[PDB]
C-alpha cells in the first residue's frame, strides 16, 4: 500500500474549508491526481500536480504537491452540499502510457447542510392508486435533529436526507414512516424531535 | 582531446530474468562501473566523482538508481506493446557521453541499439529513429516521446551535466591520463619473425622491423590489445625466408622513451 | 475522450459465466480493468495493449480478458465467485497517461438466485396540510418486496427526468432484519411548488429499475421469474 | 551471432621459471552471455579475474580474461570458450613463441 490518504473520513458544516492530505512512497512520481467520487457513481478529476513543487486550483478547490516530501493535499473552500463525496488520490509513475496508477483508499467527506428556515412538521400522504395505505413524512427540521429506527420492527422509517430545490436555493431535510399495523401522530415518537412540530388535522 | 562513454548493456532473457549492467570510459581509462549486482555505483579511480561535490553524487546516482530499475520495466512493456512482433530474448545497448574539445566545445550523444543494430539517438529534443531503423520502433519512439519528464531530464543531462562533469574529470584525473609507461619488447619466430611490445601508455606508439637503416615495409602491424593493468600490448610481425634473419631488428618509438628507442637486434 | 460499459449492474449466481464489456470509439490502442472495493484503492486487473493484446495487472486470478478490436475490451470471468462481488471499472488512453475511465459496472454474485424478487412500487401523493403551510408539495415513493438490494430508483415528470428536489435513501432498508435472505425497501421524495403540483399536464412518475435474473438463467419456482426489469407507479397534478 | 576472436599472451616477456600474467583477450561476439576458462595442462585454472565487459563502436562485446602464471617447457595454457555461435568450445593454446 504505497499511497496513504488522511483522514479516513471527515464532517464538516457547509461553509467551513477543509484539507485532504495524500501521502505516497510510490517511485517515481510523475504526477498526483485527485479524483471526486459521488456515491453510487464515479471519477470526476479535479485537478492533476505535475512539478516538483507544484500549485493548483480549480474554483473552490486548490492543491499542493512535494516531490521531495512525497506529499500532496487537497484545499476545498467554502464547502457545498454536492461536495459530499469520497476524494481520492492517484500517482502516475511515468509520464507516458507504460505507467501504473497507484490508488489510494479515498477519503469520505459529508457535508451537513445549512438550513436557514426550519419549519418542522409531520404530514400523511395517501397512495394514488389506493387512499386506505398511506406514508407519514416527517420534513422541514434542521441539522441538530436525529432521526432513530422505529421500537416496533414492524413500523418502518428511514434515515434523515437532504433534498435541494435548486430553483429556490431552499433545502429541506426529511424522513418518511409507513406500516401495515399506527398514525402519523405516534409514528416519530422514538426519535427527539422539536417542541414546535406541526401535526395537522 | 578526449571522449567520455558511459556504456549500459542490458539482455532480457524472459518476461521475468534481466540484468543490466554498465561502464565508463574517459579516453580509453575506466572510471566508472555498475553491476547489476550492487545498488549502487563504483568508482574504479581515486577521482572518478570528479570535481562534484558528495551532495550532488547523491542526487545524480539516485537518478540513475531509479532509471535502472524504471528502464527495465519500461523495456518489459514495450515487449508486450508490441507482442507478437518482437519477443525474448532481447539485447539492448546505450552508449552516452560528450565528446570534449579545446574552448567550451563539446558534442553530446546518446546511441541506442537493439539486437546489436544502432536504431535509436537522442537527438535535440526528443527520440528519433535512425536511417536503417524498422518502422515497428515508431510506436515505442511515440510512447518514449510522450514522457515530457524524461525528455527534459535527458536534456539537461546531454547538454549540461555530462560537460560540466567532464571537465571536472579531466581536472581531478589530470596525472593518470597524463601518466607515461614505457613499453619492454621482446623477440619470437614460428618463417615470421614476431616483435612483441608491451607495458606501454599512452596507447600512440610506432613499432618496425629494421634492417638497419632501411624500413622493412613487410611489416604487419596487429591491433592493440590491452593488458589488465591499464596499459597497452602490440605486436609487429615481418615475413621472411630462413637464413636471412642476421642484421634484422625491432624499433619501437613512443613518448615515455625520451628518444632512448628500443631497439632489438635478432 | 468517452468511454461506454455494460451491463451498469448485474446480479449473477456463484459459478455462472458473466461478461463485462468495455467500449470506446477514441481509437485509443491501450485499455485497462480495474475493480473498485471498499478499504482499497482501485486496483488493475488486465490490460491490453491493442487488438489481439491482453496482459496480466495486478490481481488477474478468476478473470479472463479479451480484446476483439481497437473498440471493445472484455472482462470475463467463466466460474463467478461471491468474492467477484465489486464495481469494475474500464478505462482507456493513448501513449500518454491520462486513462480515461468509464462510469463503472456493479457486479453482485449471490451463491443462490431462490430469493431474487422485483419491488412494488408505491406513488404517495402530497399532503393538502403541506401544500397551505408551505406553497410546496412533497410526492413520496416507496420501492417495497425487493431482493436483492440493486435498484435505481429515478423521477420522471412529462417524459423528462427530473434531479433538482429529489432525494433517495442512501441505502434501502431491510423489512425482516432478524433473516439472513431479508427483502429490501426503499424511499424516496420529489419537491415541488405546489403551482407545479396543481398543474394537471404534469405527469408525474417514480420508475425502480430492478436488476435480478436473465433471459437464459434458469427458474425452478412457480412465481413469475424474477428479470430484470423496471417497475414504476404514476400521478398526475390536480388544481 | 558473430564468432568470438580469442588471442593469448604474456604481460612480461616469457621467461621459464619466473612468475607473469597470461591475458586472454575474447572480441567481437554477439550475444554478450559468454562462459570463458583459462586452462592450465586442459584442466581449469582456479583464480581467474575477470576485467567487466564492455563493447566497441561496433556495438560487438570484448572483455579481458587474466590470471598469474609461471611458464615451463612443460607446462601448457589455454583459453576455452563457450559461446551460442559456435557448436562447440573453441580452444586457443598459448604459444610461447608468439
Ligand atoms: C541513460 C540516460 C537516461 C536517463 C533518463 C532519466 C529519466 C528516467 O529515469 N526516466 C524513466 C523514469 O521516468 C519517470 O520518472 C521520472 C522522475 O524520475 C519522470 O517523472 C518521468 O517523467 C517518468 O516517466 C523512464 O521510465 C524512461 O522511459 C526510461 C528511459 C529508457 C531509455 O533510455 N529508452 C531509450 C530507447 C529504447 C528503445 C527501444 C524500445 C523497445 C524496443 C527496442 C528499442
Ligand atoms: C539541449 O540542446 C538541444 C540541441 O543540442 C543538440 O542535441 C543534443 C541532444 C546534443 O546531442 C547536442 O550535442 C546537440 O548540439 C536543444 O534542441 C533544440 O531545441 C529547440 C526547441 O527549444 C528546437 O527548435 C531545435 O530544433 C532543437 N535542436 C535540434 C538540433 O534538434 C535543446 O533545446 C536543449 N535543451 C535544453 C533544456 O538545454
Ligand atoms: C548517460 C547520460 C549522459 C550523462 C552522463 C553523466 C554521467 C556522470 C556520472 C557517471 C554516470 C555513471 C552511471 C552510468 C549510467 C548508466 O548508463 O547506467
Ligand atoms: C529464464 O531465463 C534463464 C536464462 O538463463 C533460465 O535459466 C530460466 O530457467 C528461465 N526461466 C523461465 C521461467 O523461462
Ligand atoms: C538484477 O537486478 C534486479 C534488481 O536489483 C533483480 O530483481 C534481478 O533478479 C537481477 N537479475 C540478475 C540476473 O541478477
Ligand atoms: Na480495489
Amino acid at each position: 500500500t504505497q499511497v496513504e490518504q488522511s483522514p479516513q473520513s471527515l464532517v464538516v458544516r457547509q461553509g467551513e474549508n477543509c484539507v485532504l492530505q495524500c501521502n505516497y512512497s510510490v517511485t517515481p512520481d510523475n504526477h498526483l491526481r485527485w479524483f471526486k467520487q459521488d456515491t453510487g457513481k464515479g471519477l470526476v478529476s479535479l485537478t492533476v500536480l505535475v512539478d516538483q513543487k507544484d500549485k493548483t486550483s480549480n474554483g473552490r478547490y486548490s492543491a499542493t504537491l512535494d516531490k521531495d516530501a512525497k506529499h500532496s493535499t487537497l484545499h476545498i473552500t467554502a464547502t457545498l452540499l454536492d461536495d459530499t463525496a469520497t476524494y481520492i488520490c492517484v500517482v502516475g509513475d511515468r509520464g507516458s502510457a507504460l505507467g501504473r496508477l497507484h490508488f489510494g483508499a479515498g477519503t469520505q467527506l459529508i457535508v451537513i447542510p445549512d438550513i436557514q428556515n426550519p419549519d418542522p412538521a409531520v404530514y400523511q400522504l395517501r397512495d394514488s392508486k389506493s387512499s386506505d395505505k398511506s406514508v407519514c413524512l416527517f420534513t422541514d427540521f434542521d441539522s441538530q435533529t436525529n432521526v432513530s429506527q422505529s421500537k416496533d420492527s414492524d413500523v418502518y422509517i428511514t434515515d434523515k436526507c437532504v433534498l435541494d430545490m435548486r430553483s429556490m436555493d431552499f433545502k429541506s431535510n426529511s424522513a418518511v414512516a409507513w406500516s401495515n399495523k399506527f398514525a402519523c401522530a405516534n409514528a416519530f415518537n422514538n426519535s427527539i424531535i422539536p417542541e414546535d412540530t406541526f401535526f395537522p388535522s | 582531446n578526449y571522449t567520455f562513454r558511459c556504456l549500459q548493456m542490458s539482455s532480457f532473457a524472459n518476461r521475468s530474468w534481466s540484468r543490466t549492467d554498465s561502464v565508463v570510459w574517459l579516453g580509453d581509462l575506466q572510471t566508472h562501473r555498475w553491476s547489476n549486482d550492487s545498488a549502487t555505483i563504483s568508482f574504479t579511480k581515486p577521482w572518478s566523482q570528479g570535481k562534484l561535490s558528495n551532495q550532488q553524487w547523491e542526487k545524480l546516482q539516485h537518478m540513475f538508481q531509479v532509471y535502472r530499475v524504471s528502464f527495465t520495466r519500461d523495456i518489459q512493456e514495450l515487449v508486450k506493446m508490441m507482442s507478437p512482433k518482437e519477443d525474448y530474448p532481447i539485447e539492448i545497448q546505450l552508449s552516452a557521453g560528450c565528446e570534449m574539445y579545446p574552448g567550451n566545445a563539446s558534442e553530446s550523444f546518446l546511441h541506442v541499439a537493439f539486437q546489436g543494430k544502432y536504431v535509436v539517438r537522442f537527438w535535440g529534443t526528443s527520440w528519433q529513429t535512425v536511417p536503417g531503423a524498422p518502422s515497428w520502433l515508431d510506436l515505442p519512439i511515440k510512447v518514449l516521446n510522450a514522457d515530457q519528464g524524461t525528455s527534459a531530464t535527458v536534456q539537461m543531462l546531454l547538454n549540461d551535466t555530462c560537460p560540466l562533469f567532464v571537465r571536472g574529470l579531466l581536472e581531478a584525473g589530470k596525472s593518470d591520463l597524463e601518466k607515461q609507461e614505457k613499453p619492454v619488447a621482446w623477440l619470437s619466430s614460428v618463417r615470421q619473425l614476431v616483435c612483441h611490445v608491451s607495458g606501454f601508455y599512452p596507447k600512440p606508439v610506432w613499432v618496425m622491423w629494421m634492417r638497419g637503416d632501411q624500413e622493412q615495409q613487410g611489416t604487419h602491424r596487429g591491433d592493440f590489445l590491452p593488458n589488465a593493468d591499464e596499459t597497452w600490448y602490440l605486436q609487429a610481425t615481418l615475413d621472411v625466408e630462413a637464413g636471412e634473419e642476421a642484421g634484422l631488428a625491432c624499433r619501437v618509438k613512443h613518448s615515455s622513451l625520451g628518444g632512448q628507442d628500443i631497439i632489438l637486434y635478432w | 475522450a468517452a468511454v461506454t460499459q455494460s451491463p451498469r449492474n448485474k446480479v449473477a449466481v456463484t459459478g455462472g459465466k458473466v461478461t463485462l464489456s468495455c467500449n470506446q470509439t477514441n481509437n485509443h490502442n491501450n485499455m485497462y480493468w480495474y475493480r473498485q472495493d471498499t478499504g482499497h484503492g482501485l486496483r488493475l486487473i488486465h490490460y491490453s495493449y491493442g487488438a489481439g493484446s491482453t496482459e496480466k495487472g495486478d490481481i488477474p486470478d478468476g478473470y479472463k480478458a479479451s480484446r476483439p478490436s481497437q473498440e471493445n475490451f472484455s472482462l470475463i470471468l467463466e466460474l463467478a465467485t461471491p468474492s467477484q462481488t465489486s464495481v469494475y471499472f474500464c478505462a482507456s488512453g493513448d501513449e500518454g497517461y491520462t486513462q480515461y475511465f468509464g462510469p463503472g459496472t456493479r457486479l453482485l454474485v449471490l451463491e443462490d438466485l431462490r430469493n431474487v424478487t422485483p419491488p412494488k412500487v408505491s406513488l404517495f401523493e402530497p399532503s393538502k396540510a403541506e401544500i397551505s403551510h408551505t406553497q410546496k408539495a412533497t410526492l413520496v415513493c416507496l420501492a417495497t418486496g425487493f431482493y436483492p438490494d440493486h435498484v435505481e430508483l429515478s423521477w420522471w415528470v412529462n417524459g423528462k427526468e427530473v434531479h433538482s428536489g429529489v432525494c433517495t435513501d442512501p441505502q434501502p432498508l431491510k423489512e425482516q432484519p432478524a433473516l439472513n435472505d431479508s427483502r429490501y425497501s426503499l424511499s424516496s421524495r420529489l419537491r415541488v411548488s405546489a403551482t407545479f403540483w396543481q398543474n394537471p399536464r404534469n405527469h408525474f412518475r417514480c420508475q425502480v429499475q430492478f436488476y435480478g435474473l436473465s433471459e437464459n438463467d434458469e427458474w425452478t419456482q412457480d412465481r413469475a421469474k424474477p428479470v430484470t426489469q423496471i417497475v414504476s407507479a404514476e400521478a398526475w397534478g390536480r388544481a | 551471432q558473430k564468432t568470438p576472436q580469442i588471442q593469448v599472451y604474456s604481460r612480461h616477456p616469457p621467461e621459464n621459471g619466473k612468475p607473469n600474467i597470461l591475458n586472454c583477450y575474447v572480441t567481437q561476439f554477439h550475444p554478450p552471455h559468454i562462459e570463458i576458462q583459462m586452462l592450465k595442462n586442459g584442466k581449469k585454472i582456479p583464480k581467474v579475474e575477470m576485467s567487466d565487459m564492455s563493447f566497441s563502436k561496433d556495438w560487438s562485446f570484448y572483455i579481458l580474461a587474466h590470471t598469474e602464471f609461471t611458464p615451463t617447457e612443460t607446462d601448457t595454457y589455454a583459453c576455452r570458450v563457450k559461446h551460442a555461435s559456435m557448436a562447440e568450445p573453441k580452444t586457443v593454446y598459448w604459444d610461447r613463441d608468439m
